[PDB]
C-alpha cells in the first residue's frame, strides 16, 4: 500500500510557481486583465 | 523513433482534444468562435488615426487592409 | 521529403488550417475560455447559480 | 469633372513617413504582438 502513497519529494509545489512567473513575465497584466487578481493572490497562497 | 515512445505519456496533447470536442459538437459557433480570432499582421507607430488609415486604405493597399487599434496603453 | 509527399501546398488546404492554427497557440495569452463560455452559453449549457434545478 | 490636386504617387511616399514599424519586448512568434492582441479579444 505504501508505494502508491504521496511522498514530499516527488511533489510540484515549486514548479507551479517557475510557470506562473514565466506567465507573468510573457504576459501583460492590468487591473482590466482578468489574470492580474488571481496571480498575486497565487504569489500569497505559497509564500505565507 | 524510440524519443517518441518515451516521451509518448509525457507528450501534451488536451488542447488539441478540445477542438475537436469543439467542431463536432457545436459545429456552427465553433465557426465563429474561430473566426473571432484574427491577430494584426504588421504594426505601426506614429499616426492620424482619424483619416491616416482612411487613405491608407484608398492608397498604398494591396490585397490587404489596414486600419487602427488599441494596446497596452497606446 | 517532396516526391514522398507534395500535396500539402495547396492553398485551400493551408488557408483553412490557419483558423485552427491561432486558436491553439491564442489559447494561453488570451481569454478564449470565455469564448467557450458564450459558446456554451448560448444553447444553455452553462449552469448558472440563479437558476432552478433538480440536478 | 477634373480637378486641381496633387499625384497619388506623392501621397504613397507622405503616409510611409508618417507611418514607422514598432518594437515590443514581447513579440512571440505564431502570434505577432501580445498586448495588440489581447485587446482586440
Amino acid at each position: 500500500l505504501d508505494t502508491t502513497r504521496i511522498t514530499k519529494e516527488k511533489t510540484l509545489t515549486e514548479e507551479y510557481r517557475l510557470s506562473i512567473d514565466h506567465l507573468k513575465n510573457s504576459i501583460v497584466t492590468k487591473k482590466g486583465d482578468h489574470l492580474y487578481d488571481d496571480i498575486n493572490l497565487f504569489i500569497k497562497q505559497i509564500s505565507v | 523513433x524510440x524519443x517518441x515512445x518515451x516521451x509518448x505519456x509525457x507528450x501534451x496533447x488536451x488542447x488539441x482534444x478540445x477542438x475537436x470536442x469543439x467542431x463536432x459538437x457545436x459545429x456552427x459557433x465553433x465557426x465563429x468562435x474561430x473566426x473571432x480570432x484574427x491577430x494584426x499582421x504588421x504594426x505601426x507607430x506614429x499616426x492620424x488615426x482619424x483619416x491616416x488609415x482612411x487613405x491608407x486604405x484608398x492608397x498604398a493597399a494591396a490585397a490587404x487592409x489596414x486600419x487602427x487599434x488599441x494596446x497596452x496603453x497606446x | 521529403k517532396l516526391m514522398y509527399s507534395l500535396s500539402k501546398y495547396d492553398r485551400l488546404n493551408i488557408n483553412i488550417n490557419e483558423n485552427f492554427y491561432t486558436f491553439l497557440k491564442s489559447l494561453d495569452k488570451v481569454d478564449v475560455y470565455s469564448l467557450k463560455f458564450f459558446k456554451n452559453m448560448i444553447f444553455n449549457k452553462t449552469y448558472s447559480n440563479y437558476n432552478v434545478n433538480l440536478f | 469633372k477634373k480637378q486641381d490636386q496633387e499625384s497619388i504617387s506623392k501621397k504613397k511616399e507622405k503616409l510611409l513617413k508618417g507611418i514607422q514599424p514598432t518594437d515590443e519586448k514581447l513579440v512571440d512568434k505564431h502570434i505577432g504582438n501580445v498586448p495588440i492582441a489581447q485587446q482586440i479579444v
